[PDB]
């Protein structure tokens, strides 16, 4: 018994390399392995190439990087290791990659003109030459001008334009893009249209707190602050309302309406608790939890000669300071064999909480603190129990109560084994962040009878990224080691968050074929690959002056096209949304996961498919066939 | 249009210039409005009665930020009242006095503008000044188009020579110089109407008018007074191309800003003792200019 | 200084070139001739040194930008 | 008048956009650790604001990247803000604010303001007449002059405004363009 075993991504790519894992588990000497890829169904031979020889050098593991050019569609992978030959048939996409659509502005008057960029790119965000539809939706929907346009030799950027007709509709107009192969995917940006003129100051309104909390009668305390977009502070007088959101339904607080003058640039404001309940009075406070609230703040110049309106929107209504997230555990966990969780732990907003303490179910010591990221790692033990784990984190801030602490429950179910030999293998790596650069320590924890340990040489490791394999390898192991260490190197390549999944296989039971396997996902900190910086390349000195020349400084990576615009601070008076950020963009980046699952699965099938890996063995042992496009739910 | 808030603003003398400002702005809706205000802007020269404005200040729905209403006359153009509520049953009205202080002619209207605080829309501006009309400047509009009539008029009514028209009537602007007879008049709310024949043509720019051909003239009802131009007597005037009102051979002209007036004395005129020197200058001024032409 | 006198002479010079250029510079010159004018109409050393380096700079950055 | 500048010699501001360096730049440039540093020569839009600089980066072997913001402030000790509104209607008169700020820090100013004439317009000015005040404004603290004007054609319909500081030689103007829109 030799087993040949074939791993490639659940879904595979168009026109980009992809990356096929060839093994072969007990075996002697020189084995070549011939891949192939053909439709489905049928005989085509969409692409031969690739052919290797796994050797006991490389312990038998190979790459062979292939390309397939170029309803559903599905090709059949099939390697030949020898004479015994493996096949599995795997989901095909489309979708080229990403466009991201940049507007000069985020408004715009009727009869000026729209400049927008449009950014071409393939699933790993390198530029890529290919052809795009371009749509100027109206604000009812209608398409009003289209471009097609191939960014061939344009180096990933479409520069395009449009003018606004001086007779149009008011309103959220959007730019919908998709490339010509992928129509299905389209791609997003909005604006606004409107009548108006620059501002000549701006109006800023923050709450003391990001929240308000039904118990604290101080009510609800707001800043206004005015500036001149050019520095000076602002005199004048303010007209500040409240009012409650629920969900997109929004009722005034009439009786909240005040008028405070605006001095050395600021006000100031509250909503007191009374007015708040007099005004919704919905039979008791706790109604409103759950609920947002907004301040809406009018300024005067003294003048009279400008006036200018702003809104902080989206205060929540809470019993407590924080939220509880088990959005990035896994939720299966192996029988005696310790259960990690990541517990994520947020403020109202969204934003990441930090340096807070949270512990399991009464605990009664336990407890770690949540690191930068709103990260902490709860580690509780499990037996040899197959019935659901229910765990329960509440937060353990100082200085609450147990009335504000959050809370929060989930579950994991226990991964199922081949015919019940409670053999499993544990992923538990460091949670703290993580920089390119940075060296990460991914534990190997095994779970097996001392009987059988030793037949347990190496583990096979891959790297999922950005929904292609990155990296695999192997892993060693000599019996007895029950934890091992892959000090594993943290590169650019992995931003913005990576999944390890790892196996060992085996002869066990009766003489019966076993795969046994484990996944995790870590979070890089998220950043550019390259760098771009945007300084003052004027040497020293003061204010530069109306006309005059000036000099800009560029730092960013080598032979790289680097594209500019510049924005009186006005605009943003009037709208900011719709902004483009590299933020946007890997979030876009993680949406396009083929990764379902924070980590493990049901069974060894299952780690594989949610990580976003197939399994195939000359064995018949496998992942079940993924034909979906996307992520379940 | 003041749509939402119905707006008065009435300036007359006071019982160093001073006068009273007042005003009443009432809400075209079926309750009060919210906490509205006041834009207002003085005829040039004009500044608030400090001590009105406390009488002001301490009112119930009354306001001004003790950064204002402490400017004085310094240098305090604008002054924003916030009066907290308004009425839709009659008019919250109020009033003030301002003293023009450093007299100094030819002032402008003050733009009384008022809006409820959430709505800079829903607004409105009327205006004011000691001797217009509604605070609406003097303008010319005969239909689609218009220009502005609220300069000084006609040329000047220091002595009037004879080397000083040969100048003037010479200079780059000035395309015609007649002599002519008021025909008709045809007076009208907005602009009189002089037809004059054209008995004599001096000076020939664009206007390919012969003598005799007969041209129109407009005018200003405000510019009447100071004209007295008379049906049959004689003329000589001229004016600039950019008094050209209207589209060949019906164009009429504009005495304008710097359009000559003249009254030319009948022929048996210009015996009288004190007429001959008018009756001289101008026959050495017809007979230099149809002579020698321009310099230039 | 003289000194200064002689740059006010260049004035009209690069006025002249400064006019493919933004409006800053055919205005800095403006503004730094009524300077030196007036200031050379006091010999106020002050107001005459100010004005002296004014004009050299504002000549000099001209100078930069037309090279290119 | 005695020791102010011209109002012929004042060149009005007038390009006041609300985006753009809509440039490209490669970054050729020998680079120097995997990074490349390009200058740049722009010449500043004469808007007294601050303009938020976006750049967005492209290569073939890093991906995209956009970078944080670059703010620049461009400012003047004295100049005028020209508050016109967006549109007009011919032949209604309106009102506007020319509001002049005053940023020395210890130092009161004694300037002349004027709006200019246009035939487009029905103002105080006239061919022959000025329009100016002469107006004294306090140190950090700004003043507002009214101008009432009447549109009397359609279409972008452009209103200026000059003023020069006596004894100093400062001196500022604008010129803005808005729509007048039939009755």
């Amino acid at each position: 018994s030799p087993m040949y075993s074939i791993i490639t991504p659940n879904i595979l790519r168009l026109e980009s390399e992809e990356t096929m894992v060839l093994e072969a588990h007990d075996a002697q000497g020189d084995v070549p392995v011939t891949v192939t890829v053909h439709d489905f169904p049928g005989k085509k031979l969409v692409l031969s190439s690739e052919k290797t020889v796994l050797t006991p050098a490389t312990n038998h593991m190979g790459n062979v990087t292939f390309t397939i050019p170029a309803r559903n569609k599905f090709v059949t992978v099939q390697a030949t290791f020898g004479t015994q030959v493996v096949e599995k048939v795997v989901l095909v996409s489309l979708q080229s990659g990403y466009l991201f659509i940049q507007t000069d502005k985020t408004i715009y008057t009727p009869g000026s003109t729209v400049l927008y960029r449009i950014f071409t790119v393939n699933h790993k965000l390198l530029p890529v030459g290919r052809t795009v539809m371009v749509n100027i939706e109206n604000p009812e929907g209608i398409p009003v001008k289209q471009d097609s346009l191939s960014s061939q030799n344009q180096l990933g950027v479409l520069p395009l334009s449009w003018d606004i007709p001086e007779l149009v509709n008011m309103g959220q107009w959007k730019i919908r893009a998709y490339y010509e192969n992928s129509p299905q995917q389209v791609f997003s940006t909005e604006f606004e249209v409107k009548e108006y003129v620059l501002p000549s100051f701006e109006v800023i309104v923050e709450p003391t707190e990001k929240f308000y909390y039904i118990y604290n009668e101080k009510g609800l305390e707001v800043t206004i602050t005015a500036r001149f977009l050019y520095g000076k502070k602002v005199e004048g007088t303010a007209f500040v309302i409240f009012g409650i959101q629920d969900g997109e339904q929004r009722i005034s607080l009439p009786e909240s309406l005040k008028r405070i003058p605006i001095e050395d640039g600021s006000g100031e404001v509250v909503l007191s608790r009374k007015v708040l309940l007099d005004g919704v009075q919905n039979p008791r406070a706790e109604d409103l939890v759950g609920k947002s609230l907004y301040v809406s703040a009018t300024v005067i110049l003294h003048s009279g000669s400008d006036m200018v309106q702003a809104e902080r929107s989206g205060i929540p209504i809470v019993t407590s300071p924080y939220q509880i997230h088990f959005t990035k555990t896994p939720k299966y966990f192996k029988p005696g064999m310790p259960f990690d969780l990541m517990v994520f732990v947020t403020n109202p907003d969204g934003s990441p909480a930090y340096r807070v303490p949270v512990a399991v179910q009464g605990e009664d010591t336990v407890q770690s603190l949540t690191q930068g990221d709103g990260v902490a790692k709860l580690s509780i033990n499990t037996h040899p129990s197959q019935k659901p784990l229910s765990i329960t984190v509440r937060t353990k801030k100082q200085e609450l109560s147990e009335a504000e602490q959050a809370t929060r429950t989930m579950q994991a179910l226990p991964y199922s084994t081949v015919g019940n030999s409670n053999n499993y293998l544990h992923l538990s790596v460091l949670r703290t962040e993580l920089r390119p650069g940075e060296t990460l320590n991914v534990n190997f924890l095994l779970r097996m009878d001392r009987a059988h340990e030793a037949k347990i040489r190496y583990y096979t490791y891959l790297i999922m990224n950005k929904g292609r394999l990155l990296k695999a390898g192997r892993q060693v192991r000599e019996p007895g080691q029950d934890l091992v260490v892959l000090p594993l190197s943290i590169t650019t390549d992995f931003i913005p968050s990576f999944r390890l999944v790892a196996y060992y296989t085996l002869i066990g039971a009766s003489g019966q074929r076993e795969v046994v396997a484990d996944s995790v996902w870590v979070d890089v900190k998220d950043s550019c690959v390259g760098s771009l910086v945007v300084k003052s390349g004027q040497s020293e000195d003061r204010q530069p002056v109306p006309g005059q020349q000036m000099t800009l400084k560029i730092e960013g990576d080598h032979g790289a096209r680097v594209v500019l615009v510049a924005v009186d601070k006005g605009v943003f008076v009037l709208n900011k949304k719709n902004k483009l950020t590299q933020s946007k963009i890997w979030d876009v980046v993680e949406k396009a996961d083929i990764g379902c699952t924070p980590g493990s699965g049901k069974d060894y099938a299952g780690v594989f498919s949610d990580a976003g890996l197939t399994f195939t063995s000359s064995s018949g042992q496998q992942t079940a066939q993924r034909a979906e496009l996307q992520c379940p739910q | 249009t003041c749509n939402k808030f119905d707006l008065k603003v009435t300036i007359k003398p006071a019982p160093k210039n001073t006068m009273i400002l007042e005003i009443c702005t009432r809400y075209r809706g079926d309750q009060d409005a919210t906490m509205s205000i006041l834009d207002i802007s003085m005829m040039t020269g004009f500044a608030p009665d400090t001590d009105d404005l406390k009488q002001l200040a301490n009112g119930v729905d009354r306001y001004i930020s003790k950064y204002e209403l402490d400017k004085a006359f310094s240098d305090r153009n604008t002054l924003i009242i916030y009066l907290d509520k308004v009425s839709h049953s009659e008019d919250d009205c109020l009033a003030f006095k301002v003293h023009q202080y450093f007299n100094v002619e030819l002032i402008q209207p003050g733009a009384v503008k008022v809006y409820a605080y959430y709505n800079l829309e829903e607004s409105c501006t009327r205006f004011y000044h000691p001797e217009k009309e509604d605070g609406k400047l003097n303008k010319l509009c005969r239909d689609e188009l218009c220009r502005c009539a609220e300069e000084n008029c006609f040329i000047q009514k220091d002595k009037v020579t004879l080397e000083e028209r040969l100048d003037k009537a010479c200079e780059p602007g000035v395309d015609y110089v007649y002599k002519t007879r008021l025909v008709k008049v045809q007076l009208s709310n907005d602009f009189d109407e002089y037809i004059m024949a054209i008995e004599q043509t001096i000076k020939s720019g664009s206007d390919e008018v012969q003598v005799g051909q007969q041209r129109t003239f407009i005018s200003p009802i405000k510019c009447r007074e100071a004209l007295k131009l008379e049906e049959k007597k004689h003329y000589l005037m001229w004016g600039l191309s950019s008094d050209f009102w209207g589209e060949k051979p019906n164009l009429s002209y504009i005495i304008g800003k710097d359009t000559w007036v003249e009254h030319w004395p009948e022929e048996d005129e210009c015996q009288d003792e004190e007429n001959q020197k008018q009756c001289q200058d101008l026959g050495a001024f017809t007979e230099s200019m149809v002579v020698f032409g321009c310099p230039n | 200084a003289e000194e200064l006198r002689t740059l006010l002479n260049k004035s009209n010079v690069y006025a002249l070139a400064a006019g493919s250029l933004n409006p800053y510079y055919k205005r800095t010159i403006m503004m730094n001739e009524y300077r030196a004018k007036a200031a050379l109409k006091k010999n106020d050393f002050v107001s005459m040194a100010d004005a002296k380096v004014a004009l050299e700079k504002i000549y000099k950055e001209i100078d930069e930008i037309i090279n290119r | 008048d005695e020791d102010i500048i011209a109002e012929e010699n004042i060149v009005s501001r007038s390009e006041f956009p609300e985006s753009w360096l809509w440039n490209v730049e490669d970054l050729k440039e020998p680079p120097k650790n995997g990074i490349s540093t390009k200058l740049m020569n722009i010449f500043l839009k004469d808007s007294i604001t601050t303009w938020e600089i976006l750049a967005v980066s492209m290569s073939d072997k890093k991906g995209i990247c956009v970078a944080d913001p670059f703010e620049v402030t461009v400012m003047q000790d004295f100049f005028i803000d020209l508050r016109l509104p967006y549109s007009v209607v011919r032949n209604e008169q309106v009102e506007i604010r020319a509001v002049l700020y005053n940023y020395r820090q210890n130092q009161e100013l004694k300037v002349r303001v004027e709006l200019l004439h246009n035939p487009a317009f029905c103002s105080l000015a006239t061919t022959k007449r000025r329009h100016q005040q002469t107006v004294t404004i306090p140190p950090k603290s700004s003043l507002s002059v009214p101008y009432v004007i009447v549109p009397l054609k359609t279409g972008l319909q452009e209103v200026e405004v000059k003023a020069a500081v006596y004894h100093h030689f400062i001196s500022d103007g604008v010129r803005k363009s808005l729509k007048v829109v039939p009755e």
